[PDB]
């Protein structure tokens, strides 16, 4: 991702976007959807046992948020 | 379904690097069609295989997906290619906390103490919502547009429905006595590391700090703090309340945030 600097992203241009962004937040559901869950094997090309074996940790009692 | 989107690198521009961070860099970029602003962290796959802490990617994004919270920095969303995964995150205009410590050293009264009720606030939330941190220090705080601090990383946190782990985390300065005895501990091993904070960033320095691993490990178990005669006696009081061997006895959040020097000295502010 080693790209020129462009204009947007420095000085008063990105302060301007930023203020914008501020106070005028998106839905960020409409935005970027759901997180879909983790498939350790998926992403990393390989089975290891600590990719399927949970503790606790797995278990939600609150909901998603987007 | 309906919400269940494509996120690729071709839905990006990159703006500038922000700087190297655990197994890889941030850059800001925004998307390239609504122009939405964000940091896009760039995590090389094989860092993170090599050093087995997959599992600490996974309890991220879980956590992240059930949390949302002003002072603690969101994850929209992640993706990623062949070598490498992509977090997509909230950008934090102001940057990290510990480059504007290397401007002055410490922080003033106003300053920490805003960081102290933003912490107390963010850790309020996670802790009811069964997640504790475990990793409070400066080196993961961030500041948003108007200085409203942002906790960046839960690499080391975990969802815990029981309120007890043993796993030892977080780094050596930071470390609750509770985990250099290996013992089971609970959520008020954030209460410990708040403490900590609260001192490294009034003096500069965090509490313990010792040329030694076992020293540290010494004078924290010990709870050997020293205050400067630079300190104020309501962060004396609010540290000391903090940083106590027994868990049960230090502070809890909802009276550090009632704490007459964080009433008297935080000037938060909250996004819209
Ligand atoms: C393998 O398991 C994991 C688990 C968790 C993660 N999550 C993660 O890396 N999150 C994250 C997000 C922001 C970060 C960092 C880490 C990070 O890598 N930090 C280091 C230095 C200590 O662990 C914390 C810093 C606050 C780091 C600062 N970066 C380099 C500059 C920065 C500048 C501006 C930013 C920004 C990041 O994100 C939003 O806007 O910003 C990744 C892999």
């Amino acid at each position: 991702p080693r790209k020129p600097i462009p204009t947007w992203a420095r000085g008063t241009p990105l302060s301007q976007a930023i203020i914008h962004q501020y106070y005028h937040p998106p839905n960020l559901l409409e935005l970027f959807g759901t997180i879909l869950p983790l498939d350790l094997e998926d992403i990393f090309k390989k089975s290891k046992p600590r990719y399927h074996k949970r503790t606790s940790s797995a278990v939600w009692n609150s909901p998603p948020l987007q | 379904g309906a919400n269940s989107r494509r996120l690729t690198v071709d839905d990006f521009e990159i703006g500038r690097p922000l700087g190297k961070g655990k197994f890889g860099n941030v850059y800001l970029a925004r998307l390239k069609e609504s122009h939405f602003i964000v940091a896009l962290k760039v995590l090389f796959k094989s860092q993170i295989e090599k050093e087995g802490l997959e599992h600490q990617l996974r309890r991220e994004i879980e956590i992240q997906a059930h949390l949302q919270h002003p002072n603690i920095l969101r994850l929209y969303n992640y993706f990623h290619d062949a070598r490498r995964v992509y977090l997509i995150l909230e950008y934090a205009p102001r940057g990290e906390l510990y480059k504007e410590l290397q401007k002055s050293d410490k922080l003033d009264e106003q300053r920490t103490a805003t960081i102290i009720e933003e912490l107390a606030d963010a850790l309020t939330y996670c802790h009811d919502k069964k997640v504790i941190h475990r990793d409070i220090k400066p080196e993961n705080l961030l500041l948003g547009f108007r200085g409203e601090v942002k906790i960046a990383d839960f690499g080391w946190s975990v969802h815990t429905p029981s309120l007890r782990r043993k796993t030892m985390c977080g780094t050596l300065d930071y470390l609750p006595p509770e985990m250099i005895e290996g013992r089971t501990y609970d959520e008020k091993v954030d209460l410990w590391c708040i403490g900590v904070l609260c001192y490294e960033l009034l003096v500069g320095y965090p509490p313990f700090e010792s040329a030694s691993h076992s020293e540290t490990y010494r004078r924290i178990l010990k709870v050997d703090v020293r205050f400067p005669l630079s300190m104020p006696l309501g962060a004396r009081d609010l540290i000391s309340r903090l940083l106590r061997y027994q868990p049960l006895e230090r502070l809890p959040l909802a009276q550090i945030l009632k704490h007459p020097w964080v009433q008297a000295h935080s000037r938060r502010v909250l996004p819209p």
